[PDB]
């Protein structure tokens, strides 16, 4: 069958690993069968990303799919108030980084006139060379596609920029000359440290946030050893 | 076992014969082509001349 | 014989009678029957070698994962294991065909029984030609079909065509969803390397001489006249070199050979199924016939470790009363008209999508289905 | 068959069951 | 067979002499595959086949 | 035998196909230089000899 999904390989549950209850529903299309960095809210409950306490562990919400590739909503481990296991120490196998939404890098080869982007295959009209970031964002939302100025985030004050989409189904691309668009993909790497973010993502990059959660060894494996977030 | 098959393995032994080799003999007969029109012309003339 | 199709209510003036000269034209109806008998024999041999009766209307295929050991250590523990499975399904269609005949009372009053028996015989001939056309469409028509079976819709497939689930991995051979058995030669004339390429399209899936698969090449005379010229190590059409000789069947006319042992190995058997074999090239038994259109090669595998059957399944209706060719009493049963119907239901599809391949011999572009066997082109061969 | 290797603890959601089309997937492991 | 002929044609076959013909040497012909033609067709004498 | 292959190599023997292989026409009055193998070696399937 086409795919592997992340799982715990070794998980003990008498050490620092613990049962809790979910404070919110898990989004099956975005968060099931993925390695989620979790914290605790102002109640006793597990929440994806930093809660009140910061990142305190990792969680995999293991969910069955039908042969058509879709996930049952009738589960007992994914709604608010459902119990879930959380790990501080163990091994995860078939490991992958966790990312939410889509992200694109934009670079302009032109120093003249205007360049043309596309959103799901229909064009922006014209983007001048040397825009502001807000002018670039405006040209993306101005397409009659029904996507809006909350579906997108744009940053960049140079020929380079980046578009971040919270949705999964918007593809930003180039269509004219003078501009290129690369989708910023993410794959597991051998011998690499991984960090849990306040978003709940896990990434080989640490930023202004990113507690340590583990390191890989071979890329398909993560040795989990969470260094809990602290005041 | 070896399960290999081919048109040869499923087929039939060739119907081969040997030509007149004209070798490993002391003498080879003169090759004397004679068509049926020649035999009739010979035989008819032999009958007419008798 | 002649491609003229008289269709209507049979009246007087459509009557055939003894001539004033005493020629009984009603004796002559079945005079073609031996030229028909050769076409009939050719269609019989192809149908019994290309078809099987469908007993299971929907067929499953699965893909299963794998696992690995690792090297042990004296204090740690190895990784776990699991298998992911998924399944796909495919079916065979079913369609309905019919014909009418109708007579006026003035026809029926004067007609010789032999004239209406001849029309009945022409209907049975059209029935057989309908079945043959639809079997040959199932093999040549490159496009996927849809059908509803027990109140659910299914795909109905030809051979691999760049659509549906990819072929399974076999040994070191891996295939993606674009994989196709309908390839082209990329040249205007047949090579020996085309016969080796067509052979590789079956052997890539383990259907192979080594696995015990037998091979039939069906080709037009326009191709076999070129294949008969192939000699080991001799340069060929398009700069190909032949890897084998064409070896003639024992029914071919006699020939002189450089050696009193003529061949290393045997001649091919003179018949494959009921078909007449001209010879063999490599592992192909070669049959020539122009029911294969010019510029097309059809390679079919049989038997071996994978148990390759005949490539096309024939589906009949599930109810035995709907099976076969049937005669139905008409809506007009009295005067001034009488009518009646002939009806058949059947349909077609492929289970073992890799067990055969088709090559169109041309320089460029995608495979084209020959119009003689493109689905929409009619109901006769 | 496929070159894919599931490694880990078999949880629920790794179960194979009779599908909505009525195919008994567990009959097909020997395929 | 395969040798060039009159007007640049290539023979598709060998001429196979019938049993009444003289025993004669030929290049590249140590064996015959298949039969010689019968010496008579109806009442006529057959020289060979092609 | 005596035909040039890849890289200017000349073969000193013939490739002799195994009994399971498709047939070939013998090219010359002289037999192939080699011995025809058995169709198996241990349990393996033999394609031929050189």
């Amino acid at each position: 069958a086409l795919k592997t999904k992340p799982r715990w390989d070794k998980y003990d549950g008498y050490v620092g690993n613990y049962r809790g209850v979910l404070g919110e529903d898990i989004d099956l299309d975005t968060e099931a069968n993925r390695v989620l960095a979790v914290g605790t809210n102002s109640n006793g409950a597990i929440v994806v990303g930093a809660g009140q306490t910061g990142i305190k562990g990792l969680m995999i919400v293991a969910v069955g799919a039908d042969i058509h590739g879709a996930m049952l909503d009738g589960g007992i481990n994914n709604h608010a108030g459902d119990p879930q296991d959380v790990g501080k120490h163990g091994e995860i196998t078939n490991f992958q980084p966790t990312v939410f939404g889509r992200t694109f890098g934009v670079a302009i080869s032109a120093t003249e006139g205007n360049v043309k982007l596309a959103v799901n295959g229909v064009d922006t009209g014209n983007i001048a060379y040397d825009t502001s970031a807000a002018n670039l964002k405006s040209g993306i939302v101005a397409v009659d596609d029904g996507f809006t100025a909350d579906d997108f985030t744009v940053t960049g004050t140079a020929p380079n920029f980046t578009i971040v989409t919270t949705r999964t189904d918007v593809t930003i691309t180039a269509s004219g000359e003078g501009v290129t668009v690369t989708e910023a993909t993410s794959v597991a790497a051998a011998g690499t440290n991984y960090y849990g973010h306040a978003d709940g993502t896990v990434n080989a990059v640490k930023g202004s946030d990113g507690v340590y959660v583990g390191h890989t060894q071979e890329a398909d494996r993560l040795i989990v050893n969470v260094k809990d977030e602290e005041d | 076992a070896n399960r290999t098959v081919s048109p040869s393995t499923q087929g039939v032994r060739p119907a081969m014969r040997q030509m007149y080799n004209g070798r490993n003999v002391a003498t080879r007969p003169i090759p004397l082509i004679v068509d049926t029109s020649e035999i009739r012309a010979i035989m008819a003339a032999a009958a007419d001349a008798r | 014989t002649a491609p003229v199709r008289q269709e209507g209510i049979m009246t007087q003036g459509d009557l055939v009678t003894v001539t004033s000269d005493g020629i009984d034209l009603n004796a002559l109806w079945n005079s073609f029957a031996e030229s028909i008998a050769i076409y009939n024999e050719a269609m019989d041999n192809l149908i019994q070698l290309l078809t099987y009766p469908v007993t299971v209307p929907v067929e499953p295929v699965v893909q299963i994962g794998e696992t690995t050991f690792e090297e042990a250590t004296e204090l740690g523990v190895p990784r776990g294991a699991g298998l992911p499975i998924e399944v796909f399904q495919m079916g065979y269609d079913l369609r309905h065909y019919d014909k009418r005949n109708a007579y006026s009372w003035m026809f029926l009053a004067d007609a010789d029984g032999r004239q209406v028996e001849a029309i009945h015989d022409a209907v049975l001939w059209a029935d057989k030609r309908l079945v043959f056309r639809k079997v040959m469409e199932a093999l040549f028509d490159n496009r996927t079909r849809r059908a509803n079976i027990r109140n659910q819709a299914y795909n109905v497939y030809p051979l691999y065509n760049g659509d549906g689930v990819p072929p399974p991995r076999f040994k070191n051979n891996v295939f993606d969803e674009t994989h196709s058995h309908y390839v082209i030669s990329h040249n205007s004339v047949v090579d020996s390397s085309d016969l080796e390429d067509l052979m590789e399209l079956l052997a890539e899936h383990g259907y192979s001489p080594q696995a015990g698969t037998q091979f039939l090449l069906l080709a037009n005379k326009a191709e076999t006249d070129a294949i008969r010229q192939f000699r080991r190590g001799v340069v060929n059409n398009n700069g190909a070199t032949a890897g084998y000789d064409f070896i003639p069947s024992p029914t071919q006319p006699a020939m002189m050979l450089p050696n009193a042992e003529g061949l290393l190995g045997n001649q091919p058997a003179p018949t494959f199924g009921g078909l007449a074999v001209i010879g063999s090239y490599g592992f192909w038994n070669i049959v020539e016939e122009d029911y294969i259109p010019p510029g097309y090669l059809v390679g079919v595998g049989y038997g071996g470790a994978f148990n390759l059957g005949n490539p096309v399944g024939l589906r009949q209706h599930a109810n035995p009363a709907m099976q076969g060719l049937r005669i139905i009493a008409g809506n007009y049963q009295r005067y001034p008209l009488v009518d009646g119907f002939y009806a058949r239901s059947f349909g077609t599809g492929v289970r073992q999508r890799g067990g055969a391949a088709i090559m169109q011999i041309k320089a460029s572009g995608a495979y084209e289905c020959p119009p003689i066997y493109k689905k929409g082109g009619g109901f006769l061969v």
